[PDB]
This record gives C-alpha cells, sequence and structure tokens, in this order.
C-alpha cells in the first residue's frame, strides 16, 4: 500500500501525472498541488492528502456524470485502491473523509463548488429546501425524469 | 403467625420469643448500637420469618432452630429505567467530574493524523487516594459533549459519529431536572451561561450500576490511576 | 419605537386554506380541497383513538392506584416512573373523611412550609365538606373533636426527585408524631422518575426501616410492558389500513426515536405520525387517490409521474423480457387489501390472548413483518416453537405501493422534529454559499460574509485566541480595492467619502466588520471574554461536530 | 491479618448517622444553632450545599480528636493500638 | 493552529493543549486604531443595507414559499421555533403580521391580534406580559380555592386557562411572536414554565425564535412535550441591527 509510506519525496510532477489520470484540468490540478505545496512538511504520509485532494475533487467535477450512473463512483474508488497498491477500499474512504476536514473551508474549494454546483452531491435549488425542512423538498424515491427517457431510448433501441 | 403455626405444625412459647429477641441482640447490637428503636424495628421484620421456619422439631432445641434461621442474623435486610443517551450522558459526567482534562486526549483520542502531530503522554505517577472517594470536580458543557461523543456506541455519506442534536440536549435537560448531574447555582439558574460549570450529583454504586446495565466498562477508565 | 420596547400588542390592519397546487401548479383547486378533506378525515379517525387510549390510561391508573391505597405505621405506595400528572380521587366512605394532599418541590422550602400548606388544606377541605385554628399538627389531634369524623389523609409527593430530601425526611419523621391519636391514618404517595435505589441513599436509615413497615411498589410508566404505546400504534394502523403502508425505514426511524425518550414517548409517536401524514397530504398530489371515487380526474401529468416508479419499472421490464391500458392497470391494481396490518393484528391478538406473551412491542414486530423477519422475531420467547409455520407471513411488493406510503429518505423527519441544531448552525456558519445564493456585485464574490469569514478564522485556531491577531488575520484575507471601491459607490452620502478620503480607511473599516461579527459570535454563545475589564483575549466555546 | 465481621458500607451508613446525631461528627463550617430568630428564619429559607450532594461525600469535622480517644479508651480494648497514629 | 483535527472530540482535545509563557503574544487594543461611535454606526449600516443585499433578498424571497407550510404547521398546535445564523426578526414580523394574522381571520368566517414579545430586551417581564395576555383573553379570575397557599397566580390562571380552553373549539384566538426565547430575561425558568404552559393551549399560536447554539439545553421532557415545536432553519446572515443596540458595542 502507498498510504503507509511516511515522509516520501514528491515531485511536483507525479502530483501532475495523478491528476491527469481523473481527467481534472489545469485550475483544480493545480489547486491540489499548491495545496500539497503550502502543507509539504507538517505531512505524515503524502500520498493520503493527495489521494483526498484528487477524489474529493472528482466528485465535484464530474458530479453530472455520478447521477445519471451510480456505477462510475465504484470505478473511481477501484482506480484509486489500485494507484495507491491497497486491497481495503475503507482506507480511500478514510482518506477523503480525513482530507475532507482539511479543505471544507477554503476559498478554492468554495468556488469548485460554487461553479459546478456541487454542494455536497446536492444542487442549490435543492439543498436551500433541504435547509429549510421543506415538504415539498425532492425525494430521491421516483425515478429522475432524464434517466427514465434515457431507459424509454435504450427500450427504443 | 405463631399461633397459626402451632397448629399448622405458655412459658414455651415466651422463652422462644426471649430467645429471639436475645439471638436479634447479639446478632445485630454493633449495627444498632443501644437503639430501642432500631432492634425493635428489626425485631418487627425479622419474626414471622423466624416463626416460619418452626417446626415440631426446632421448638425444644434452640440451636436447630438457629441453624434453621441462619440467613435472618447475618444481615441486617432494612431496605426497600432510563435512556441510553442519559445513560452514557451520567457516564460521560461521572468522567468529567472524576478525571483531570489534561489527560483526556492520552484515553480517548484515537483518529489518523494526516498533519504531523504529538499526542498527549499520559500522567505520569498515580494518585495515591482515590479521587472518587472526593467530591466531584466541575466542568464546562462541550468537555461533556466531546467525552459523551468519544463513548457512545457507532461509508462515503455516513459519517457514523453522534453529533450533539435536540435529543441530546433535551436528555442532558432532564438530568439536571433530576438532580443526576447539578450546578453551581440551584435557583434562578441561567444554563446558557459560560461561567456555570457542571457536575455530577450521583455516588460511584449508582453509576457502576449504571454501566453495568450497558455494558460500559467504566471501572478500567480509574483502574490505572491510583 | 416598537424594537425598543419589551413587549407590544399589534392589530393589523387587514384588507383559504394552507396547501398548495402541487404538479407543477397544474394542480386543480378542487383536488387541493379534497386532499384536505381527506386528511382532516385521517387525522380525526387517528386522534379520536388516540384520546380514547389516553382516557383509558388515566382510568386504569386511578384504578390501580385506588386498589393498591385502600386494600400505626404509614401507608406508602412508590409510583415508579411517574411525571406526577395523575389526578388521584379518594374515595367518599362515611363516618370517616379522606383528604389528597398535594406538595411540591416549589411548594416546600422547609418543614413548616410544608406543614403549613399540609394543615391549611386539610381545614379547607373539611370546611368545604360540612373558628380560625393554628395550621399546624394540633389540628390532626383535635380533628374528631372538631369535625366529628375520623381522618385518612393521603400525602401526594410530586415529582420526589426534585425535592430537597433533608426537608422531606424531617417532614415524615414529624408526620409519624399523629400515629397516636388513634383517629387519624396516613397514606404517602411518592412520584419517583429514577430509582428507588436513589431515593434510598438520600433518606435516613431510621426513615427507611418507618417506610419499610408497610410499603408497596407500583411501576406506571409511559411505556410499562408496551402496552399503551401498542394501542395507538395500531389505531394508526387501523386508519391507514388499505389506503396508505408504512416503509421499514420509516417504522426503524419510529423505534429509534421512541428509544432515546423515557417519559414522554408516546407524545412524541403521535407527534411523528401526524407529521408524517401531514407531510403526505402536503406532497403527494395522489393522496386524492386515497379516496377511490376521484380516480377518474387523471390527467397526463399523473401518468407521467406515476410512470416513474421502480415497482412499476421492474414490472414493465419483466414484461418486455417475457396509454388508455396503462388507466385501467392503474385504477384496477390500487383496490387490494395490502393484508400485512390484519396480519399484525392477527399476530398481536394470538400472542396476547392464547400465549400470554404481554411483554411484546407491535412496533418492532411490524418492522419484522416489514422486513421478513417474523420468525426472527418470534423465537426470542420459546413459546411459539409449535407455531412458527401458523405465524408465518411474506409481504407481497405490490406496485406503485410507494405513491401512497410513508417512508423517511429526505431528513425531513429528521430536520423538523430532532434536528442537529448546533450542527447545523456550524455547517452554516462554515459553509455559507449553501445558505446565500451566488448571483455592488464585485465585493459579494470577491469576500464572504464576515460571520462566514470570522468563523473559518475561528475553527482554525486554538483555544485561547488573542484578539488583536485574531483581528489582522482578518484583515489580511479582505482586498483592499475593492472595499474602498466599494465604499466610494454612495456619492450622497459624504462622510462615507470624508471617512474613504483617510488612510487609515481600511483599518476602521476592518476594526467595524470585526467587532459587530465578534459581538454575534458573543451572542450566540461561541466565544466568552476572559475577564470583565480586560477584554483583550477570548476562549472558544464550540467546536464544530461534538 | 494477625476475627472480626467486617461491616458492609451498606450497614455502616446507620452507624454513620447515628454517629452524627450524638454529637460526634458536625457538618464542616456549620453556625449551627442561630442567636435570634431572625437569622434563624433567614437560614431557614436557603439550602445548604451540604444537603443538595450524597451522604458519602459530605465534610465533617470531629468535635473530640484522636489524642482524647486515646486518652479515654482503656488500655484492655482492642482498638487502643489506633488511637496512636 | 498547530494542531492535526479540527472538528469533533478529536478538534476539541487537539486545539486544547497547553501553549507556553514565551509563546504568547501581548498584543492589545492600544495597538489597534480608534474608532468614534457615529463612523462605527455609519460603516455599519451601510455595510447592512449594500453588503450581499441582492442574494439575502433573494434568499428571503426563496424562504417565503414556506409560510403555507408554517400556517398548516400552526392548525395542527406545533409550535415553530425558528433558528439560524443571523437575525430572525424581520422574518417573523412579516410572516406573523403580513401573511399569518389575515390567513387565519379569513379562514374562520378584525384581524387576529399578534402580541410580540422582545426577548433581546432584558427588562422583558413575564408578569406584564401575562397583563397583556389576560387583556387580550380575558380569563376568569381564580377563586379562593384555586390560590392556595402563597401560590404563583400566573401560573394557577394559566392552568385554570388550560383546562377552560380544553373544551372550546379549536380557533386560534391569539398569535404569540416571542423573538429571541433564549434572551437573557425569558430563558429563565419561570418565564419558560409560564411560555411552554401557554404552549399547551391550542387556542394560541406561538412562533419563536432563537439565537444561541445551546438553546435545546432550556427544555426539559415536560417542557419539550409542552412546547411541541417543529424546528426550521431560516439561516439568512441577516446583520441584527435591533438586537445590536442592547449591548454595549463598543468596549
Amino acid at each position: 500500500s502507498l498510504l503507509v509510506k511516511k515522509y516520501c519525496k514528491m515531485t511536483t510532477e507525479e502530483i501532475i501525472r495523478l491528476c491527469n489520470d481523473f481527467e481534472l484540468p489545469r485550475e483544480v490540478a493545480y489547486k491540489i498541488v499548491d495545496e500539497y505545496n503550502i502543507n509539504a512538511s507538517r505531512l505524515v504520509c503524502p500520498w493520503q492528502l493527495v489521494c483526498g485532494l484528487v477524489l474529493n475533487c472528482t466528485f465535484i467535477v464530474f458530479n453530472e456524470r455520478r447521477r445519471k450512473d451510480p456505477r462510475i463512483d465504484h470505478f473511481i474508488v477501484s482506480k484509486m485502491c489500485s494507484l495507491m497498491l491497497t486491497s481495503k477500499v475503507d482506507d480511500v474512504i478514510e482518506c477523503v473523509k480525513l482530507v475532507k476536514e482539511l479543505i471544507i473551508g477554503e476559498k478554492w474549494f468554495r468556488d469548485l463548488q460554487i461553479r459546478y454546483d456541487d454542494f455536497d452531491g446536492i444542487r442549490y435549488d435543492e439543498i436551500i429546501f433541504r435547509k429549510l425542512g421543506s415538504m415539498l423538498q425532492t425525494t430521491n424515491i421516483l425515478v429522475t425524469d432524464d434517466q427514465y427517457n434515457i431507459w424509454k431510448k435504450r427500450i427504443e433501441m | 403467625c405463631l399461633r397459626k403455626r402451632i397448629i399448622e405444625e405458655d412459658d414455651q412459647f415466651q422463652n422462644v420469643a426471649a430467645n429471639f429477641i436475645h439471638l436479634i441482640v447479639q446478632a445485630f447490637h454493633s449495627y444498632t448500637g443501644n437503639d430501642i428503636f432500631a432492634l425493635n424495628d428489626l425485631i418487627d421484620f425479622k419474626w414471622p420469618k423466624y416463626v416460619s421456619r418452626i417446626t415440631k422439631e426446632n421448638i425444644f432445641e434452640p440451636l436447630a432452630l438457629y441453624k434453621s434461621a441462619i440467613k435472618l442474623f447475618l444481615s441486617t435486610d432494612d431496605n426497600l429505567d432510563l435512556s441510553i443517551i442519559s445513560k452514557y450522558l451520567l457516564i460521560a459526567s461521572y468522567i468529567c467530574s472524576y478525571l483531570e482534562p489534561r489527560y483526556d486526549a492520552s484515553i480517548f483520542s484515537r483518529k489518523t493524523r494526516i498533519i504531523q502531530g504529538r499526542a498527549a503522554y499520559g500522567r505520569r505517577k498515580k494518585k495515591e487516594v482515590n479521587p472518587r472517594y472526593l467530591q466531584p470536580s466541575l466542568f464546562a458543557i462541550e468537555r461533556l459533549l466531546a467525552i459523551f461523543q468519544a463513548i457512545f456506541p457507532i461509508a462515503l455519506r455516513e459519517e457514523s459519529l453522534m453529533k450533539a442534536n435536540i435529543e441530546v440536549f433535551q436528555n442532558l435537560s432532564e438530568l439536571h431536572t433530576l438532580k443526576l448531574i447539578a450546578t453551581t447555582m440551584n435557583k434562578n439558574i441561567d444554563y446558557l451561561s459560560p461561567k456555570v460549570r457542571w457536575k455530577v450529583n450521583v455516588p460511584w454504586e449508582i453509576i457502576k450500576e449504571i454501566s453495568e446495565s450497558v455494558h460500559f466498562n467504566i471501572s478500567d477508565y480509574f483502574s490505572d490511576i491510583h | 419605537a416598537d424594537a425598543q420596547r419589551s413587549h407590544y400588542t399589534v392589530y393589523p390592519s387587514l384588507p383559504h386554506i394552507p396547501f398548495v397546487k402541487l404538479l407543477s401548479g397544474k394542480e386543480s383547486e378542487v383536488n387541493v380541497e379534497k386532499r384536505w378533506e381527506l386528511y382532516h378525515q385521517l387525522h380525526s379517525h387517528f386522534h379520536d383513538q388516540v384520546d380514547h387510549i389516553i382516557d383509558n390510561i388515566e382510568a386504569d391508573l386511578k384504578a390501580e392506584i385506588s386498589d393498591l391505597l385502600y386494600s400505626r405505621c404509614f401507608n406508602t405506595i412508590f409510583l415508579l416512573g411517574s411525571d406526577s400528572t395523575t389526578k388521584i380521587e379518594l374515595k367518599d366512605e362515611s363516618s370517616r373523611y379522606n383528604v389528597l394532599i398535594e406538595l411540591t418541590p416549589k411548594e416546600s422550602p422547609n418543614v413548616r412550609m410544608m406543614l403549613r400548606r399540609s394543615m391549611y388544606k386539610l381545614y379547607s377541605a373539611a370546611d368545604a365538606e360540612e373558628n380560625d385554628v393554628s395550621y399546624d399538627l394540633s389540628l390532626v389531634e383535635n380533628f374528631k373533636r372538631l369535625f366529628g369524623k375520623d381522618l385518612a389523609m393521603v400525602f401526594n409527593f410530586k415529582d420526589v426527585d426534585s425535592i430537597n430530601f433533608n426537608t422531606l425526611d424531617n417532614f415524615i419523621i414529624l408526620l409519624k408524631s399523629a400515629f397516636k391519636y388513634d383517629h387519624v391514618k396516613i397514606s404517602l404517595i411518592f412520584n419517583i422518575n429514577t430509582n428507588l435505589s436513589n431515593i434510598e441513599k438520600n433518606l435516613r436509615q431510621s426513615t427507611i426501616r418507618l417506610l419499610k413497615r408497610n410499603y408497596h411498589k407500583l411501576d406506571v410508566s409511559s411505556n410499562k410492558g408496551f402496552k399503551y404505546g401498542n394501542q395507538i400504534f395500531q389505531s394508526f394502523l387501523d386508519t391507514v389500513d388499505g389506503k396508505l403502508n408504512l416503509s421499514d425505514r420509516f417504522v426503524e426511524f419510529i423505534l429509534s426515536k421512541m428509544a432515546n425518550n423515557t417519559n414522554h414517548n408516546l407524545q412524541l409517536l403521535t407527534k411523528m405520525l401526524d407529521y408524517s401524514l401531514m407531510s403526505y397530504f402536503f406532497q403527494n398530489a395522489f393522496s386524492v387517490f386515497i379516496d377511490p371515487v376521484n380516480v377518474d380526474f387523471l390527467n397526463d401529468d399523473y401518468l407521467k409521474i406515476l410512470s416513474r416508479c421502480p415497482t412499476f419499472m421492474f414490472f414493465v421490464e419483466g414484461l418486455i423480457k417475457q396509454n388508455r391500458g396503462l388507466e385501467e392497470f392503474f385504477v384496477e391494481f390500487l383496490v387490494r387489501e395490502n393484508p400485512i396490518n390484519g396480519h399484525a393484528k392477527f399476530v398481536a391478538r394470538f400472542l396476547e390472548e392464547e400465549l400470554n406473551i404481554t411483554n411484546f412491542n407491535l412496533i418492532e414486530l411490524y418492522h419484522n413483518l416489514l422486513i421478513g423477519k417474523l420468525d426472527s422475531y418470534l423465537d426470542r420467547w420459546s413459546a411459539c416453537k409449535e407455531y412458527k409455520d401458523r405465524l408465518h407471513f411474506e409481504p407481497i411488493d405490490t406496485i406503485f405501493q410507494e405513491l401512497f406510503t410513508l417512508d423517511n429518505r429526505s431528513g425531513l423527519l429528521t430536520q423538523s422534529i430532532f434536528p442537529s441544531y448546533k450542527s447545523n448552525i456550524e455547517d452554516n456558519l462554515l459553509s455559507w454559499e449553501q445558505v446565500l445564493p451566488s448571483l455592488s456585485g464585485d465585493l459579494d464574490k470577491i469576500m464572504a460574509p464576515v460571520l462566514g469569514q470570522l468563523f473559518k478564522l475561528y475553527r482554525e485556531a486554538n483555544m485561547t485566541i488573542n484578539i488583536y491577531d485574531f483581528y489582522i488575520a482578518f484583515r489580511e484575507t479582505l482586498p483592499k480595492e475593492e472595499i474602498l471601491n466599494f465604499i466610494r459607490k454612495d456619492p450622497s452620502n459624504t462622510k462615507l467619502l470624508e471617512l474613504a478620503e483617510t488612510p487609515d480607511a481600511f483599518d476602521k473599516v476592518a476594526l467595524i466588520l470585526f467587532m459587530q461579527a465578534i459581538f454575534a459570535f458573543e451572542n450566540m454563545g461561541l466565544i466568552k471574554f476572559q475577564s470583565t475589564k480586560s477584554y483583550d483575549l477570548v476562549e472558544k466555546c464550540v467546536w464544530r461536530g461534538i | 491479618s494477625r476475627t472480626i465481621k467486617l461491616w458492609l458500607k451498606k450497614d455502616v451508613k446507620n452507624v454513620w448517622e447515628n454517629l452524627v446525631q450524638l454529637d460526634f461528627f458536625t457538618e464542616k463550617s456549620a453556625v449551627g444553632l442561630r442567636d435570634n430568630a431572625t437569622a434563624a428564619f433567614y437560614a431557614s429559607n436557603y439550602q445548604f450545599q451540604g444537603t443538595m450532594i450524597p451522604f458519602d461525600l459530605r465534610s465533617y469535622q470531629m468535635q473530640i480528636i484522636l489524642q482524647e480517644l486515646r486518652r479515654i479508651i482503656p488500655k484492655s480494648n482492642m482498638y487502643y493500638s489506633w488511637t496512636q497514629l | 493552529s498547530a494542531s492535526s483535527f479540527l472538528d469533533t472530540f478529536e478538534g476539541y482535545f487537539d486545539q486544547r493543549k497547553i501553549v507556553r509563557t514565551n509563546a504568547k503574544s501581548r498584543h492589545t487594543m492600544s495597538m489597534a486604531p480608534d474608532v468614534t461611535r457615529e463612523e462605527f454606526s455609519l460603516v455599519s449600516n451601510f455595510f447592512n443595507e449594500n453588503f450581499q443585499k441582492r442574494p439575502r433578498q433573494k434568499l428571503f424571497e426563496i424562504q417565503k414559499k414556506m409560510f403555507p407550510q408554517y400556517w398548516f404547521e400552526l392548525t395542527q398546535g406545533f409550535s415553530l421555533l425558528f433558528y439560524g445564523v443571523g437575525s430572525k426578526r424581520n422574518f417573523l414580523e412579516e410572516f406573523a403580521i403580513d401573511y399569518l394574522s389575515p390567513k387565519i381571520a379569513y379562514s374562520q368566517l378584525n384581524s387576529i391580534p399578534c402580541l410580540i414579545l422582545n426577548g433581546y430586551n432584558p427588562s422583558c417581564n413575564y408578569r406584564d406580559v401575562f397583563k397583556e395576555i389576560t387583556d387580550l383573553l380575558v380569563p376568569a379570575e381564580l377563586t379562593r380555592s384555586e390560590t392556595k397557599y402563597w401560590g404563583n397566580h400566573v401560573i394557577l390562571q394559566i392552568q385554570k386557562m388550560i383546562d377552560f380552553y380544553k373544551n372550546q373549539p379549536l380557533d386560534i384566538k391569539l398569535i404569540l411572536v416571542v423573538h429571541n426565547l433564549d434572551g437573557p430575561s425569558i430563558r429563565k425558568n419561570t418565564f419558560q414554565t409560564m411560555l411552554s404552559f401557554l404552549s399547551v393551549i391550542r387556542q394560541i399560536a406561538i412562533v419563536a425564535s432563537t439565537d444561541h447554539i445551546y438553546a435545546p439545553l432550556l427544555w426539559d421532557n415536560m417542557k419539550a412535550q409542552n412546547y411541541n415545536f417543529v424546528f426550521h432553519d431560516i439561516s439568512n446572515f441577516e446583520p441584527s441591527t435591533v438586537e445590536s443596540t442592547f449591548q454595549d458595542v463598543m468596549k
């Protein structure tokens, strides 16, 4: 496993290669890199921070494709369990929920969540009614309209 | 009871009652002292249970009657539904009252450190006197909520630790209402004042029985400190 | 000004149901009206049964208290788990007068007030049935001379776990002196909410030995043996039988919330059941089809919504593996009984009457019948082994049954009745873009609201904070040129322009915005000033998620 | 170690209450009987902190010290050696 | 903070470390700029009326669509408790005056009278509040038997009101708007007992607000049962200009 390794010498190009393995554009990848540099030391296992940062941005950037296909989540989790050479899927979840606590308040994470409309996996137009306690909020009980149209196309083909 | 027992199985009855009184005195004089009222109460509590052990073999043998009713003369026998959140809040308040807050990170901290940080070393020397013999110390609300969160029973979107919602605070308010926890002020209490500090108000046997009702090992938390 | 008064009454000038139009506002108003009327029939049919159950609770409590009360010492009764809200009535039996004296810890600051209030109550009742007196125990001594009747006093100590036990011990020892008067008998009722052992160690051992001479225990909690909550749950089952169904998540949430409340979980159970019924009749446009008269009012919007049903999804996917017709199918396939409630009632009356299994909760029985584990619930008693094949039931996963269901997936029940209040406050403080929309446009995007920035700097600081250093840390994040451009964008206000002309303008603006947020944080309870006349350091009182 | 029944803690409570009632122990810093009825009435409307805590944590002080106990307990008494320190 | 954890009990224990004496800064307000009361007020109202006013107005327009749900909760006997970050004063006045009283008055056929308590005022007193409640509702006076023996006449009067109004038709006669139910004089136990016992009555609508993070510590099982709250988070980051003038700000 790469999450047990302590005090590793990370070049600046390995993080860009790991970000390009998850199709992150240049701004978010450079922000992950800069987030690594300002906490370069004070670090125990760099791979845990980089892995949590990359997957935390991955669920934000690709949140449109994660609502349509729930398999994408397992798929990306497994690519990660791989690039970290680990067979335990709870270590990756521990990594992302430990990195989320260090990134939940910054300005750039705020800009990313605003621009891709992520807000812990929710649109703003739903989360304002979850926070208000609306009776008329959208319930995850009925199928999505576009998902139902996609299924109707799948049975038409 | 004696008059129904003698038909179910005067001077002899007088000797039976007098021998019972003398046995009661010799069993419980150290417990009662020279107290007529307490010994009268013990005689009233133990006379029918002594009469029920009287058989045809036991009347003329006071020794055989004494061994027939030995358990009456060995112990005094003068005696007469809380929520899970309330029980764990009482346990956490007992811990907060009887453990110093400088060492809490050396008992409860279990998280993985992304950031380089040194946990607490722990206490060096044991105490000489058991601190549960003394009066409890006072604590703040957030310390009690910290220890309650650390000791309460339990993935990408779960966050399995229980946070302090309104049911926890309602249980804490009821616990103050029942005087199982107490404050520095007794009347006209500003609950929301930061100056107001809280202490446990139960003895160790009560918190022991409470911890035995929820299978929590509270004696493990005080074994290493004195 | 009305904003500066303590209180004021407003009679506002004025110039029809709270239900709104569903279906994206394409619902008709008459369907809104019959939604309202159907909600009221269900609510009334539930609450009439609930009121009858509550009256039965107080009736059997009165009967058990009177039976334990009337069938040279005290007659002591310990009501364990009592909220002290029971109205005790004594009998009317001739040649003797029976007085109930109720005493509260507020009415008991010392023994003298206890005796004075008790004797005033005694003399008031004895005068009210058929010359002034001294309100002490000699009135108990002279009661047969002054009234011609024997005396039976019943003392009801309300909320014993709040009283001073030294005062109560001295009052009981004082009441012991009335035993020699030959016409007086005294009953004591203690409403205990913790445990008998707690009140044992708070009293003297001689007082315990006095109370032990004649005492009984009577346990009446809100769910003593689950018998009264089972009636409320069964009446809710009957009011939605053949009409609505319960998910296992909702029953699981109900069991979890009733586990967290000790004395008042019956009203809590009724509260979440009524709030779920409210949420359904406010949310679902298909609730008009609860009544089988309204099925002819179908539309294209109704058929479009009901097509997105996972059970109907699996049904048509199985059909393709193996509108008018859809309308007839929807009409025909909502008729059936859904016999889970009848089977639950049958299992309940079979266990209660035949096997004499009485310490069961109907809610977990219904949960196990919902998840198909009624044998796994029944095999904990080792008495229905011969009837495991008799009471076997498996649910039928009927199609579009989630259009008529009470289910907890959105967390609306969690947000409304049991919110994570402190965590919601901290989450809104830390992540304010989930509160405020992302629409002086330049400043609103580049600089956060001051409370949120203050909480972000608050969270990452130590337990003790120097507020000058805290104010410098707050000042380094704010943009200087954009703030100075925003403050000069009001040309009508000349004092603002004059203050913006000063070279120390940004430090003053930062200090003003910092001090307003610091006093907001102090009022909310987040920070605590150390000394009264220093005001230089603060302590954090609040950490997020704990 | 060098046989007396060892009484349990639940039975020593009665002995402790008897010792308090016989004026051997006094509650710590207790005023006791007030000089006049006005101070006594003022004291009767206040709940003291000793009466709201459990009985095993109440602070007491002796009316008779160990040196006096050594002075008046006979030498033949079998608890005499513990009046020394 | 030189810490590894921020949130949860881990952050609580990790951020409360023994900082050394030499590490502590000695900075005070003597190195801070001096401001007057008037420029403080001027910058205060300018920022309150121009910084993020448009998102606050949009969000306030969003929360106004929940007013029929609030009215529906009030018709079933629940008391509304509004909490959040920012002032809820204008929200509670606008909901209870512009919306709730005319809707209730039209639904049971003058408008329903609204009594507004200001719990941010330290001089909010429960005896005068019950005097105006008595003036608005005209309850029957206690008899001599009901007065007990130096009993509290307010609480006994409300208990008489409770077992009187149990038989009346369920028509809302009074709206009780309590601003800052957690404020300095209202949070005391006698006032909370008074208001929870008034919340028992079906014919009084209770709309309340809280500001302290520890406000649910005020209510035990009896008080939470009598209050019968439905909670609503209406965080808006409102500046709280009215409530700030009841504390000494410039110190």
